[PDB]
């Protein structure tokens, strides 16, 4: 009872095609798109009951929505509107009364796409002090300088992501709040045992996904095109 | 021996547009009626409501005022759901209730129509398309049976409410479903010739119409059907073949529980 | 505006209870299901109460719900960090596809982690790359402590935050600072916090 | 869709300058939607009353109209209705 979204998360400007994509393996006849809001409930977009067919839910302005096969629904903005800045979930399921919910794409639609930079990413490593003090070893990540603020920031050890012994600041700060397109940074700490940090072996690495324009999209300054791209850092345990 | 019927009619026009209407019927005296305009539902005998508390009715009538509401949007779903299968305009039409038989023993049913066709039923504890149904329903009826609430009300109603509803209007309504009302008879005739023997104002429903010449039932009587009047007595005339001269001598005789015996004897 | 949901927000000590609400208007009123939301994530779904008077549970969850009174709570025993969520209430209106689902805006639970051994400290990190640059790490602190941002808007501070190394049982604060120039130590980043007395400053 | 019948029928023996009800009983059409009017001399008769419409055990559609009505030599009344199933509108004379 399984449900894929596609992309998870979009920066797009004014006036672009976006095409936000469901896939469902169940043979689930139907479909549900909504949009997620703050201080507002899930409300409902477009739906459908089964393929080439769709049908309006209650906010259906501004999207078509197009079911080409069984296991897809798309919802497509032909032209975004900063008012479609939001989380979209998807949703499938059988004649019965549950919907079975999608993770969420979260989409971001800007009136200017000329300040979209990707971020600068530094690793600090442990305090010798820490160490000696706690017997723990706690990684320091920074990402800098990026906009607009859709990035994930993960850690992974040895070519495998670690979620425990992890926080990151649950929003990015503004590098300079006295102006309109402030640039971000963010922060992130993994803690592991002062033993885990000094075996020679063990690979750390920070990694930030940032999300900008694509292949696609227009650039007409002289710096590198802020595509959505990978930005990581990186280092070994010492002893 | 009395069927308490309820007659549901819903129009559907196109997407936006619905109305939905019905009348109940005990045996041949209507009792209720509800109109897409009220929001509640009217009784059209003092006794209509049987032997239930207000409570009780308060609380019959409200599981309708929702089912009213409910079967609408979810009528307007389907037809989204078979698109461009099937398409408005719409007419369905159910027909539900029970005979009541000598004593305890009772038999419920809840029928429906699709474009003025019998299609579904609901029988045991599930909806099922009866012969003759179209396989498209197989896809409205797994998604209705889909609906364990609606389902285990529906087999309540059917099962329990309604023969124990209609045992109490019987008790209450006794004396209106026993009225004894005379017929009037009278005489008239048209070309080819035809005499008619009119007869009007009767209950309950069966009466004896025969033209006669003496003691001798006249081969030819047409008995026409059974036609209503306003009141809730009923019309019926009888027609005769003849030629013309012959008339002299026919009376048309009339035989009727309101009576007790006196039959309507008139000549021409 | 048919399901409404409170309190709006709530936050609670580790270990303690908690009882959200929700009250409705939706007819007809089918079923009733609550979600739990971490900030950024997906719907998952703790329960799915149906009877006119129901009563479920799932772990720390307990739930109940009143048909007549169109009334259901969510109750959460012995809170823990990872109930820090949002958690929505959704009426559906058919027993089956037919129906529409209802939801609610949601009550927004903050849990306060327990710290059983704290040990405050500002710690100097070193960039792997750069050895010139660096950040400065308040840890381990306990929860009564505020972190306050900088007078200097060329110094950044970072909110506090939990990490939980399970394996360990084991949990911790943390805020981060750094800056631009160098006439800037570790010593002098808090400075404009309310930071405990006894806070390890390594030479 | 099924075409209507029409019958025409007074309540009383019918006699000259006596107050009387005259029925027109309409039956068997498909769709429900219809139109029916009861006419003195060609013209709308004004209080007219209709029964809630009902349908059979065959699942047709029918409705009762009655108005007061006196009966003179002159005056003639009909029944007029009007549905999909039919091109023009039907009109039947009641004939005593
Ligand atoms: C192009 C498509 C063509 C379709 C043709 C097939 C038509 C067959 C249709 C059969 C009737 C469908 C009616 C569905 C009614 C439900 O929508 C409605 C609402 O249900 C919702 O709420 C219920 C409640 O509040 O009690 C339950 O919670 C339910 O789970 C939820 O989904 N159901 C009701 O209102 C329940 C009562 C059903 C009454 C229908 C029977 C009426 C006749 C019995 C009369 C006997 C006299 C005593
Ligand atoms: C309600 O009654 C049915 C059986 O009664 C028939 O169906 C009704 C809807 C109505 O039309 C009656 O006049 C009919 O005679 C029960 O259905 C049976 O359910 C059992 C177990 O639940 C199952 O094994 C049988 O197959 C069913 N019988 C038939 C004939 O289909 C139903 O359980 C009753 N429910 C309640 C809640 O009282
Ligand atoms: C039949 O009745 C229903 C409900 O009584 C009517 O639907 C309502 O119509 C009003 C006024 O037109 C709307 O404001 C409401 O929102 C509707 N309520 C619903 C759908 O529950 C319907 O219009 C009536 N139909 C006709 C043809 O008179
Ligand atoms: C729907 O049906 C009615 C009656 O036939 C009609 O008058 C009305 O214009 C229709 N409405 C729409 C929106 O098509």
């Amino acid at each position: 009872a399984a449900v894929t979204q596609s992309p998870r998360n979009k920066v797009a400007v004014t006036g672009g095609k976006v095409t936000l994509s469901c896939n469902q393996t169940n043979n689930h006849n139907n479909m549900y798109w909504y949009r997620q809001d703050t201080g507002h409930g899930l409300r409902l977009i477009h739906y459908s009951y089964g393929a080439g067919s769709t049908e309006k839910g209650d906010i259906p302005d501004g999207y078509k929505a197009s079911r080409p096969s069984q296991e897809n629904f798309s919802l497509i903005l032909e032209l975004a509107t900063p008012s479609q800045t939001s989380v979209y979930f998807c949703a499938s399921g059988d004649e019965g009364y549950t919907q079975y919910f999608g993770p969420g794409t979260r989409l971001l639609v800007l009136e200017d796409l000329r300040n979209v930079t990707p971020p600068k990413v530094s690793l600090f490593e442990p305090s010798k002090a820490e160490i000696s003090h706690t017997q723990k070893a706690t990684l320091v990540c920074l990402a800098t300088g990026f906009y607009p603020d859709h990035v994930e920031l993960s850690w992974w050890v040895n070519g495998k992501e670690v979620h425990s012994g992890v926080c990151t600041d649950p929003q990015p700060l503004k590098e300079q709040p006295a102006l309109n397109d402030s640039r971000y940074s963010l922060s992130s700490r993994l803690r592991v045992s002062a033993t885990f940090w000094q075996n020679p072996r063990n690979h750390f690495r920070c990694q930030v996904q940032f999300y900008g324009l694509s292949e696609n999209d227009e650039w007409t300054q002289d710096r590198a095109k802020p595509v959505t791209q990978i930005v990581s850092a990186e280092a070994w345990g010492r002893a | 021996n009395y069927t308490f019927r309820c007659l549901q009619m819903s129009s559907f026009a196109n997407r936006s547009w619905s109305r939905t209407d019905s009348v109940v019927w005990l045996g041949d005296l209507q009792t209720h009626r509800w109109s897409n305009d009220s929001a509640t539902i009217s009784f059209t005998k003092p006794w209509s409501q049987g032997k239930l508390s207000n409570q009780q009715w308060e609380k019959l009538q409200h599981m309708f005022q929702v089912y009213r509401v409910s079967f609408t949007r979810d009528i307007q779903e389907l037809v989204k759901m078979m698109s461009p299968k099937e398409d408005y305009p719409i007419e369905i039409q159910l027909s539900a209730g029970c005979e009541m038989y000598p004593g305890n023993a009772s038999e419920s049913f809840l029928h429906v129509a699709f474009q003025g066709k019998y299609v579904v039923r609901f029988w045991g504890t599930s909806w099922q398309t009866v012969p003759g149904a179209p396989s498209w329903l197989d896809l409205p009826i797994k998604v209705l049976n889909a609906d364990q609430g609606t389902s285990a009300t529906v087999q309540m109603l059917l099962n329990d409410t309604c023969p124990l509803f209609v045992r109490g209007l019987l008790e209450a309504g006794k004396s209106d479903l026993e009225k004894q009302e005379k017929p009037v008879a009278w005489l008239s005739s048209v070309p080819s010739r035809q005499l008619v023997c009119h007869v009007s104002g009767f209950y309950p429903k069966p009466v004896w119409v025969m033209w006669m010449r003496g003691d001798q039932e006249q081969q030819g009587t047409h008995r026409g059907d059974f036609l209503p009047n306003a009141d809730e007595t009923w019309y019926l005339q009888a027609t005769l073949d003849v030629e013309a001269g012959e008339e002299a001598g026919l009376a048309c005789r009339v035989k009727h529980s309101s009576l007790g015996g006196q039959d309507i004897i008139l000549y021409w | 505006t048919q399901v409404e949901q409170s309190p709006q927000s709530l936050v609670v000590r580790q270990g303690e209870n908690c009882v959200l609400q929700c009250n409705y208007s939706v007819t007809p009123d089918n079923h009733l299901r609550w979600f739990k939301q971490d900030t950024g994530k997906g719907l998952v779904s703790l329960t799915v109460l149906v009877d006119q008077k129901d009563k479920t549970s799932n772990g720390r969850y307990s739930a109940t719900l009143d048909k007549d009174a169109k009334h259901s709570t969510l109750h959460i025993t012995a809170t823990l960090l990872d109930d820090t969520a949002t958690y929505i209430c959704v009426v559906g209106d058919r027993g089956s596809a037919l129906g529409r689902l209802h939801f609610g805006a949601g009550t927004q639970l903050i849990v306060i982690p327990d710290i059983q051994n704290p040990d405050p400290a500002v710690y100097q990190l070193r960039d792997s790359k750069s050895s010139d640059k660096s950040v400065c790490l308040f840890t381990d602190f306990d929860s009564q402590t505020n972190v306050s941002q900088s007078k200097d808007s060329d110094v950044y501070i970072t909110d506090k935050c939990v990490l939980d190394m399970r394996s360990m049982d084991f949990k911790s604060n943390s805020a981060v600072a750094w800056s631009n120039k160098s006439d800037f130590a570790c010593a002098n980043a808090f400075n404009n916090s309310i930071i405990p007395e006894d806070t390890f400053f390594p030479s | 869709q099924k075409t209507p019948q029409i019958q025409v029928y007074s309540r009383h023996p019918p006699e000259n300058g006596k107050p009387n009800i005259l029925n027109c009983y309409v039956t068997q059409f498909h769709p429900p939607h219809i139109e029916i009017q009861m006419l003195k001399n060609g013209k709308k008769i004004p209080k007219v009353e209709m029964s809630d419409m009902s349908f059979s055990k065959d699942w047709s559609f029918y409705i009762l109209a009655h108005t007061e009505f006196t009966p003179t030599e002159t005056d003639t009344y009909a029944c007029r209705v009007k549905h999909a199933s039919m091109a023009e509108p039907k009109t039947v004379y009641w004939d005593r």
